[PDB]
């Protein structure tokens, strides 16, 4: 179902939005997990160009110079 | 932070590390002083409560503030303050709002912005551009000018004003289409104009529904609310590739006045040369706007490669239709405007020439269309008075007859041949065909009795009264709502939701009595109810939905795949409920498709 | 006929005759505060009530004891007028009498001492106005009254939806007024549960056992016993020939000689016949027939005296012979039947884990107050206190009565608290019904509703108050010595006041008076809420309770409720109803004894209308009082059906009785959509009164009955002659037979002259009679706003046309000529108060002077010598209003501006410019400055100026009076003197002071002259403390705030014209916002040359379905037409009997109405004074469902020559051609809502930010930014709008660095944005940081 589709969602900080925002914070501090950013929600929660529309070039140009030198 | 008054205001965060430091320097105290274990236990217990109550308030007993009732906001509900609570919403500078109205003068791609309102959202473009060209000396005079409104101000505000569009934003965004960029036109007045024809886009009336508006700030957001959210580039629905920019009323019901035809007209049966001498037959008072008239017309097709090829003719039509015509553009079929033009039939025509004309010319034609719709339509003088909601002469008729059939199913109720579940059951069912009965009976009266006479007896044809014309067209009103004002309004439903046997038997243009309209409040107030959670219900749907997706975007070119659904029509037990051709416009095939016969 | 009648009669169509009229519409608010503040010398409800309930307070045992004697309500420190003015609540004090007792230490109670402190004062309680309002801080606030379920027992189902088998359950709920909640409850299973409040969940026999019941005797208390010998040898039974009902034989069962049944045969009435009539007590029964029946009472071994079988346990076969050889010859069991009698209380004590009293009392104090050890003193002075105790529980009577009433008792009065039969008796009602006999009562009917209003939520509240003095007093006494405190060390007032306060002032039930408009205050008066304390919250109930009801018929209005998150929440209460002796609602009618429908009057409240059956309001009858058909429709039990002719009990009293005040002003309502008509008489109450007051042409008769009852006109007291009639005030020679002895006197009405509203309207009255003109008790003296001539008049009648007008009315928009801006109709006035203050900070005092920094001196010239603008300078936005400078010191400047400074040579200031100035965009005049400065400050100079202004005023006002009032007594002390002793010429030439010496012969005339020099040397002296007390009131030094030094407040009367945004709307749902204002010249006009005032569209019509807008438009264009006839008589010239002949011929019109008219009008002036107020149209009546028909409308539209399609041929005043079809034209009475664009209007390029988020947030200038939501961020990711989002949520809000970077950088000409990071997310860091949890930022 799509709420419990939704709930699965690799950005925390996407999750810690719309989910309950302890058990996100904790559940994903123990596991010292990584946000890549990469997606929307996130994307405008810390104030950046959305990774699509004319935001998409930009993210495209930054998901390739990462993981390269 | 300190208040007026003197008074001090501080967050609850500050009760809450106190405690624990108090704690805290107690214990290491109570240490120091080497106190029973009895005592330290319980400090400790008290610097672990402390914590807890400081991180997260609410998991333990509670902690209330300081000689106020209320607890105390934890660290934790900083965060939170319960569920989606760091996307709720940020109020943003470069922004107003006031109420709407209309403005039918505008272009598709503009919108009339107040003198005041484009005052103080550009400020800061005004005091760059006055001493950019040195009607200012230094911004601090700038500031002093715009202040004092002085007059070459605003002869400076529509240069800034210019290629700058501005966004406009109602209140239930619903779709990407509830914002949207339009140009600014400075307005006297404190009110916004907005296009008529992005009405039904936005859902706003003017009955005082309020926009709000946004000043793009940089290059990019200029550019983007030019080439994205412009007006003109969001004339498609994306939920459907039909134009979200029809007509919506007072314009449809122009155009089916104008493409409509009476029996015997001033005008009936000359030969005009073109569509010019046709709207010079009907300014002048000579010819009528709907009588059957021959006029030759030229029209397009671009059945060449990509050429128009032109064909003139004496096509049978009327003289209103042909004055319409003088809009259509080029490549069109005069079939297009040569029936009769309601809301179903005027869409359509807007399609069909996006689909084959383009963008450009779509967006001029919208516009056209509804400055000669609301022309038309207010020379048309439609109106409403009492007498055009009429009655049949055969109602009274048909109740006393269902009055009659529910006479003898309590006949039979009353004798034990039939059931009270029965009864109940088969009186609705009397009724039901009764309230049918008189709908269709209105209806027929309506629709066509006027009867008139061309250089013979008589003939009859579709009525030209106000209320059939709003409806027959699509304008406004809907036959389920014409049968409550004219025939009888349906059966109503009493509260715990059985329909009541006895139905409204009167109507609107007659007067309901005291027990009539008291049934008739409980439809209304769940009705009021009922589209009042409906509302709720959707708007928890499409955050559920975007929470599922958004993160989703067209990324790959193409991935390379053969792999796609069957579509066919949706064929639902009777006949075709979905053509194939909708289904599957806009798709792109996943394989070869063959004839009747293959090879091929 | 009367006076204010003579002037303009409205002709009302309608056939049915008014039976009653309607009440005073304001009896709700004004009864329900009588009783809380009112000495009441018995037990009823009241100030009185609330003492008596805990007084007397007596000390820990101590014999030292505090009781009350009486209360006193001191007259309020200011009027209603200054209490506006300067910010105050209208408030009076409560001085309580009490007594301290003082007993002698171990004798029989003789008091040592005892001091009766005079009056100890607790708490100002705030006073109710003459119309219901309350003055809390200078604003009025009316308390809605509340509906809540009614006290008592109550019995609900829970069908269905618990536990998905169907079954459904059976909750009982005892709700009492005051105490905690007893809730008893079946479950799945068929046991019984019992929890206090909502609280966990108990085994309901618990509550038995605490009430000191063995598990023998609850057995005992629910069953029936059934014995079983052992008679001769082997089992017999006592057998009630009833028994077997529902049951089938299990052997042989034979008696008398004569087998009855055999084994396997079901008893039936045959059976029970035969076993009845044949008088079978005793039968034989086998020994297995006992294996499952369940013993009633203990039994032991007699010899060994050992436990054989306990009380509620079940009987086994070898049970059996376990106690049969020791000796017991009878065994109890239980009569249990799963249909008939459940055996529910028997397996209920099987999940007991209690067993005697004490150990129930500790179950339910650690269910009460759990994780905390009980005791047994505490378990049984707890439960003593939850039900039982006179202080900490009580039904009231309300709730004694429906309890009573609902167990089918006869008493509908007793205890205050429970006592062991009542709750014993509500558990045999629960189980009873679950059984299968008796019914559920439902939340919704209004018989279980119930009405609280002001004065008993405020008895409730001063009660609250009470209780923690009782804490305070009883804590004093405990250590108290002999002579030394009194009832005042004690009594702590803040707490008491505060608390009063509190409710008045903030409650759910007490709100604002947003706009001004007669509607408004009567019928939020008269509204119900089930909110806030004691009722429901909007979420927690769903639609059941907020459906309308067949209750509601008479009682509540199904129209006028709001729409939106509390619709059916809140209704109003319907125009004939009536609050309940009780407090339920009653609603009138009309008593049909057998064939005759009578006119006694019954009210009936919502349980005692089931069992009658009442007729329709439209029942035609005639002659004796007969229904003229042989068959009326009518409603009964429930619903509505036709009837036979002589078996109706009652009749409606009124064709209205359903509506309320709000939808009863709707004409041809019965012809509007139920959906439009809730909103229509939503925005009818929205409407700001004009400049000029109309009437409406369309009208139903209401206009008066609203207008009058709501205090913003001016009735007469007395009825009398007009002495005199200025624009200010109005005396009113009062009539000898109206006038009282003493005193003599006439009755002078000062009338309201524009002051400020609750913002920002304002209200004035009007003198509506001329100078030496008859008025009677009950006319109406001096309209007010939105009334004229006593008419409820919201708005004003404009010539309407309905036509599409080239899209200018494109959605429901408002297309109006330039005629009804010039002729200045639409206009409203408005007075906003500004304040301005100088406080005090820790840098300094604040000045008000007139010398402000860094302005020119044509900026300070409105302003006077002392900083405060002149009265009757007219502003605008931005002058300055009172020049005020801040202290600021060290400025701390930057290099370069003190380059500046030395090359202008300007004296920096340690001040900084805080004055009030006009807010941009309004403009108006000043009409009024007030200074209230801190005691200790000296006055400045504009503030003394004031004083001798306000002082000298007063004293005119005060001395006026004296010099009228004066004339009147000494006036008929004429009349009586001449009386007996003529001296018409003779009298008047000695001096007039000098009468009172003159006496008269053996007469009570020389008594009368006695009573009036009484009565005048006291209006010398009423006088004299009547202008001493103003004065004190001006020179007192006004009490401020901590801080604040002096304030002065402007009044500004704006007076706003009506323009493109301004919303309005008719009364039939019919909103719309005007979007041009246009020539008078492209107006559509008529053949004759008229334009029309407004361009409606059609198409607002069909679909949103006001069909009554139209008869409105055309039965308004008749009215017109009858008003021009006139004109056209009355500009001629042609003479009275011309005149009455077309007059009288108008007022007839159809056929059978109720109206009947002149002919005895007196020939002259009277008939000429009507017609001149008939010339601007007739005024009509169109009662709510009594209307006027179709017929009656075309009809008056022949009468005056008009068309009867009420449609006309219109031309367009721009190409001046012709319009084809015709467009209805017609009067339309249209309102202007206060939803003005110039006050929805906002922009705002930079302003101010939040301090703990760097966001917009909106003080003085520029205000608060747009909100850009979640939904709006989605729009712009649908679209691209990747940059004009991020620029929306970092440059434009929160980026506290880039936002000034983006400032510069727009004037600077670059349309770039520097980003950064929004301080939300970087707060969340420190936020998340300064939790346990370690964020960073990786990479690079
Ligand atoms: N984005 C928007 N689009 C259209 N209309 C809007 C929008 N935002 C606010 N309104 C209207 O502005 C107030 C409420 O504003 P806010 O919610 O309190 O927020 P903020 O105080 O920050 O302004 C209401 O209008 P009204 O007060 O006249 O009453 P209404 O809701 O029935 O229309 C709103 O419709
Ligand atoms: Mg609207």
């Amino acid at each position: 179902g799509i709420t419990k589709a939704s709930l699965a969602t690799e950005s925390f900080i996407s999750a810690a939005s719309f989910q309950e925002t302890t058990r996100v914070l904790t559940e994903a501090a123990v596991a010292g997990k990584r946000d890549e950013l990469r997606g929307l929600k996130e994307n405008v929660i810390v104030g950046r160009l959305i990774p699509a529309g004319t935001g998409y070039a930009y993210h495209q140009d930054r998901m390739r110079r990462r993981a390269a030198g | 932070v300190p208040l007026d008054g003197g008074r001090f205001a501080t967050s609850d965060l500050n009760d809450l590390y106190r405690r624990v430091i108090n704690r805290n320097n107690r214990l290491k105290r109570l240490l120091d002083l080497a106190a029973p274990d009895i005592i330290v236990r319980n400090e400790k217990r008290m610097l672990q409560e402390a914590v807890d109550a400081l991180l997260d308030n609410g998991r333990r007993g509670r902690a209330i503030t300081g000689s106020n009732k209320r607890p105390l906001k934890s660290l934790a509900d900083m965060i939170k303050g319960r569920f989606r609570q760091n996307l709720l919403g940020k109020r943003v500078d470069y922004s107003g709002r006031s109420v709407i109205t209309v403005g039918p003068y505008l272009r598709l791609h503009q919108c009339g912005l107040p003198k005041k309102m484009a005052l103080e959202l550009f400020k800061p473009f005004i005091y760059g551009k006055l001493e950019l060209r040195g009607l200012a000396t230094t911004i601090k005079a700038a500031k002093k000018m715009v202040e004092r409104e002085e007059a070459v101000v605003w002869d400076i505000l529509d240069e800034v004003i210019r290629e700058h569009p501005v966004l406009l934003n109602r209140a239930p965004t619903l779709h990407r289409l509830g914002i949207q960029a339009f140009e600014p036109v400075l307005i006297e007045g404190k009110a916004i104009q907005l296009h008529p024809l992005v009405c039904a886009a936005y859902n706003a009336d003017f009955d005082g529904d309020q926009m709000a508006v946004h000043v793009p700030l940089t290059l990019e957001a200029q550019l983007e609310a030019r080439a994205l959210m412009m007006s003109t580039n969001n004339i498609l629905s994306p939920a459907n590739g039909e134009p979200i920019i029809v007509p919506s009323q007072d314009v449809v019901l122009g155009l089916y006045y104008m493409t409509r035809d009476c029996v015997n007209a001033k005008g009936e049966g000359m030969v005009l040369t073109g569509p010019k001498e046709a709207e010079r037959l009907y300014r002048s008072g000579l010819a009528s706007l709907h009588a059957r008239v021959k006029v030759r017309i030229t029209e397009y097709e671009k059945d060449a490669n990509g050429e128009l090829v032109a064909k003139t003719s004496l096509k049978d039509t009327t003289v209103g239709r042909a004055i319409l015509w003088m809009i259509v553009p080029k490549g069109l079929p005069y079939s297009i405007v040569n029936q009769a033009l309601g809301k179903k039939a005027i869409s359509k025509m807007l399609n069909t020439c996006y689909r084959i004309l383009g963008l450009k010319p779509t967006v001029i034609f919208a516009d056209q269309i509804m400055y000669t719709g609301f022309a038309y339509a207010a020379r048309s003088g439609a109106s409403v008075g009492i007498d055009d909601m009429v009655i049949p002469e055969k109602k009274h008729e048909i109740i006393s007859e269902a009055e009659a059939e529910v006479a003898e199913i309590q006949e039979q109720f009353q004798s034990g041949l039939v059931t009270a579940g029965e009864r109940y059951n088969k009186v609705i069912d009397i009724w039901a065909a009764a309230n049918d009965r008189v709908s269709k009976a209105m209806m027929d009266n309506l629709q066509t009795e006027t009867v008139i006479n061309r250089d013979g007896q008589e003939e009859k044809q579709v009525s030209f009264n106000s209320i059939y014309m709003m409806a027959d067209s699509g304008a406004r009103g809907s036959a389920a709502q014409i049968r409550q004002l004219a025939g009888m309004r349906g059966l109503m439903a009493k509260p715990d939701g059985s329909i009541i046997e006895t139905p409204i038997t009167a109507n609107f243009r007659e007067g309901l009595n005291v027990l009539q309209y008291f049934i008739s409040t409980h439809g209304a107030r769940k009705g009021l109810a009922d589209t009042a959670l409906k509302t709720a219900n959707s708007g928890y749907l499409t955050r559920r939905l975007v929470d599922v997706a958004q993160d989703l975007v067209v990324t790959e070119d193409d991935c390379g795949t053969h792999e796609g659904i069957m579509m066919t029509p949706v064929i639902e037990g009777g006949d075709v409920k979905e053509p194939l051709r909708d289904r599957v416009l806009g798709r792109v095939t996943a394989e070869d498709v063959l004839k009747p016969g293959t090879a091929d | 006929y009367s006076y204010t009648e003579k002037k303009r009669i409205r002709k009302d169509f309608g056939k049915r005759p008014q039976v009653l009229d309607v009440p005073y519409l304001l009896s709700i608010q004004l009864d329900s505060f009588q009783k809380f503040i009112e000495q009441d010398p018995e037990g009823q409800y009241g100030l009185e009530a609330a003492f008596r309930s805990v007084f007397p307070i007596q000390s820990y045992s101590g014999n030292s004891e505090l009781q009350y004697v009486s209360y006193r309500l001191g007259e309020p420190v200011f009027d209603v007028q200054e209490c506006q003015i300067r910010g105050v609540t209208y408030s009076a004090p409560l001085r309580v009498k009490l007594r301290l007792v003082i007993y002698e230490r171990e004798a029989p109670e003789g008091t040592v001492k005892d001091i009766k402190e005079q009056e100890v004062y607790m708490g100002e309680i705030p006073l109710m106005t003459d119309n219901g309002t309350f003055v809390i801080n200078g604003t009025e606030r009316v308390i809605v009254s509340q509906l809540h379920r009614s006290p008592g027992v109550f019995f609900d189902s829970d069908k269905g939806k618990t536990h998905s088998s169907g079954k459904v359950l059976y909750n009982a709920r005892i709700i009492p007024y005051r105490g905690s909640w007893l809730d008893f409850e079946f479950d799945p299973k068929d046991n019984l549960f019992v929890r206090i409040d909502r609280r966990r969940k108990l085994p309901a026999t618990i509550i038995l056992r605490a009430l000191n019941y063995t598990t023998e005797q609850i057995l005992d208390l629910f069953f029936e016993k059934v014995i079983f010998e052992i008679r001769d040898n082997k089992l017999q039974m006592e057998l009630v020939p009833e028994r077997l009902r529902g049951e089938t034989a299990s052997f042989d069962i034979e008696a008398n000689g004569k087998v009855y049944v055999e084994k396997g045969r079901r008893i039936t009435a045959r059976h029970i016949r035969q076993l009845e009539k044949d008088d079978v007590k005793l039968i034989e029964v086998p020994v297995e027939y006992i294996a499952g029946k369940v013993v009633a009472k203990d039994y032991i071994d007699e010899s060994t005296g050992e436990l054989i079988c306990a009380a509620n346990m079940e009987l086994s076969l070898d049970l059996l012979a376990k106690l049969s050889q020791s000796g017991h010859k009878r065994i109890e069991t239980l009569f249990t039947n799963d249909l008939d009698h459940g055996p529910y209380i028997s397996e209920t004590l099987r999940v007991d884990p209690t067993n005697d009293r004490l150990s129930a009392l500790v179950e339910i104090y650690r269910m009460m107050r759990p994780g905390e050890p009980p005791t047994r003193e505490a378990a049984e002075s707890l439960f003593e206190n939850l039900f039982f105790s006179e202080d900490r529980y009580d039904l009231s009577a309300v709730g004694r009565m429906k309890f009573n009433r609902s167990l089918l008792r006869e008493e509908i009065e007793g205890s205050g608290i429970l006592s062991k039969d009542d709750i014993i008796d509500v558990m045999k009602k629960l189980i009873d019904i679950r059984n299968g006999k008796g019914e559920v009562d439902d939340i919704d009917h209004l018989g279980n509703r119930r009405i609280r209003s002001v004065g008993e939520m405020a008895e409730n509240q001063f009660r609250v108050g009470l209780v923690r003095v009782e804490r305070a007093v009883k804590e004093r006494l405990s250590l108290g010595d002999l002579d030394t405190l009194m009832p005042q060390d004690m009594i702590n007032a803040k707490p008491i006041s505060a608390a009063v306060k509190e409710f008045f002032g903030s409650s759910q039930l007490s709100q604002f008076m947003d706009q001004n408009n007669p509607l408004s205050e009567i019928t939020y008066k008269r509204r119900i809420s089930a909110l806030g304390p004691g009722g429901l919250t909007r979420e927690r109930a769903g639609f059941e309770v907020r459906d309308v009801h067949p209750t509601h018929y008479g009682r509540v209005c199904p129209i006028e409720t709001p729409e939106g998150p509390n619709i059916g929440l809140i209704n109003s209460l319907s125009v004939y109803a009536q609050t309940n002796e009780y407090g339920f609602l009653e609603t009138p009618y009309r008593k049909v004894t057998d064939g005759v429908v009578t006119d006694e009057i019954h009210y009936l409240s919502a349980i005692e209308e089931g069992n009658y059956v009442i007729a329709q309001a439209n029942s035609n009858l005639d002659e004796e009082g007969h229904f003229v058909e042989d068959l009326v429709t009518c409603r009964s039990k429930g619903e509505s059906s036709l009837f036979s002719r002589d078996q109706v009990d009652y009749m409606d009293v009124s064709t209205q009785q359903v509506v309320s005040v709000g939808a009863s002003l709707i004409p041809f309502l019965e012809h509007d959509d139920a959906n439009r008509a809730l909103m229509g008489a939503n925005m009818q109450r929205q409407a700001v009164p004009t400049l000029r007051a109309d009437k409406p042409l369309v009208g139903t008769g209401m206009e008066r009955a609203v207008a009058v009852d709501s205090g913003v006109t001016a009735v007469a007291k007395r009825g009398g002659v007009v002495q005199y009639v200025d624009a200010s005030r109005i005396v009113i020679k009062v009539n000898e037979d109206e006038m009282y002895p003493g005193e003599a006197g006439i009755d002078i009405y000062n009338l309201t002259k524009y002051t400020r509203s609750n913002q920002n309207t304002c209200i004035n009255q009007m003198p509506c009679v001329s100078l030496g003109e008859p008025v009677e008790r009950g006319d109406v003296l001096a309209d007010g706003p939105s009334t004229d001539l006593g008419e409820l008049a919201l708005g004003q009648n404009m010539r309407v046309a309905f036509m599409p007008w080239n899209g200018y009315n494109f959605e429901d928009s408002i297309l109006v000529s330039e005629r009804v801006v010039q002729e200045d109709r639409f206009t409203t006035i408005h007075i906003q108060e500004l304040a301005c203050v100088s406080r005090d900070t820790k840098l300094g005092p604040e000045e008000i002077t007139a010398d402000i920094p860094n302005v020119g001196e044509a900026a300070l010239s409105k302003l006077d010598e002392s900083g405060i603008v002149y009265i009757g300078a007219e502003v605008t936005g931005g002058d300055i209003l009172v020049g005020k400078v801040t202290p600021k010191g060290e400025t701390q400047l930057t290099p370069e501006e003190k380059l500046l400074r030395a090359i202008f040579g300007e004296k920096a200031s340690d001040v900084k410019d805080s004055s009030l100035r006009v807010p941009n965009g309004v403009s108006g005049t000043v009409i009024d400055v007030q200074v209230f400065t801190r005691d200790g400050v000296e006055k400045d100079k504009r503030a003394l100026e004031i004083e001798e202004m306000q002082l000298k005023q007063a004293k005119k006002d005060l001395s006026e009076e004296l010099q009228i009032l004066e004339a009147g007594l000494f006036s008929r002390i004429r009349a009586v003197l001449v009386a007996g002793g003529v001296e018409a010429e003779k009298l008047d030439k000695l001096p007039r002071d000098r009468w009172l010496e003159l006496g008269l012969t053996d007469e009570e005339k020389q008594n009368q002259l006695e009573q009036l020099a009484e009565q005048y040397d006291e209006l010398k002296h009423e006088f004299e403390k009547k202008l001493e007390a103003k004065r004190r009131k001006i020179t007192q030094g006004d009490d401020l705030a901590p801080g604040v030094l002096k304030i002065v407040k402007v009044y500004l009367a704006v007076k706003r014209r009506i323009q493109p945004g301004d919303k309005m709307a008719g009364r039939h749902g019919n909103k719309g916002v005007i979007s041009k204002i246009n020539p008078i010249e492209d107006m559509p006009y008529d053949e004759n040359g008229t334009p029309v005032d407004i361009v409606l569209n059609p198409l607002g019509v069909p679909s949103r379905m006001n069909i009554g807008q139209i008869l409105e438009t055309h039965l308004g264009m008749a009215a017109k037409g009858i008003g021009d006839k006139i004109n056209a008589m009355l500009k001629q010239q042609q003479e009275v009997a011309k005149l009455r002949e077309f007059i009288q011929r108008a007022y007839d019109l159809g056929a059978d109405v109720r109206q009947k008219v002149d002919l005895s009008t007196f020939s002259d002036e009277e008939v000429m004074r009507l017609a001149e107020n008939l010339r601007k149209g007739m005024p009509i009546a169109t009662p709510v469902f009594d209307g006027a028909k179709e017929a009656e409308i075309k009809e008056l539209l022949k009468l005056g020559d008009l068309p009867t399609s009420g449609q006309i041929r219109l031309y367009d005043g721009r190409t001046g051609e012709q319009f084809e079809r015709p467009v209805t034209v017609g009067y339309m009475y249209m309102l202007k809502l206060n939803h003005l664009v110039d006050d929805k209007m906002h922009a705002r390029s930079t302003g101010s930010y939040s301090l703990v988020t760097q966001q917009p947030l909106g003080g003085k200038a520029q205000f608060g930014g747009q909100r850009f939501g979640e939904m709006e961020v989605w729009a712009l990711e649908a679209y691209g709008a990747a940059y004009t989002l991020q620029e929306m949520l970092t440059v434009k809000s929160d980026d506290v660095n880039g936002r000034t970077k983006m400032y510069k950088n727009i004037v600077d000409g670059n349309h770039q944005m520097e980003p950064g990071m929004p301080e939300s997310f970087n707060v969340l860091l420190k936020e998340i940081r300064s939790l346990g949890i370690n964020i960073e930022l990786e990479d690079e």
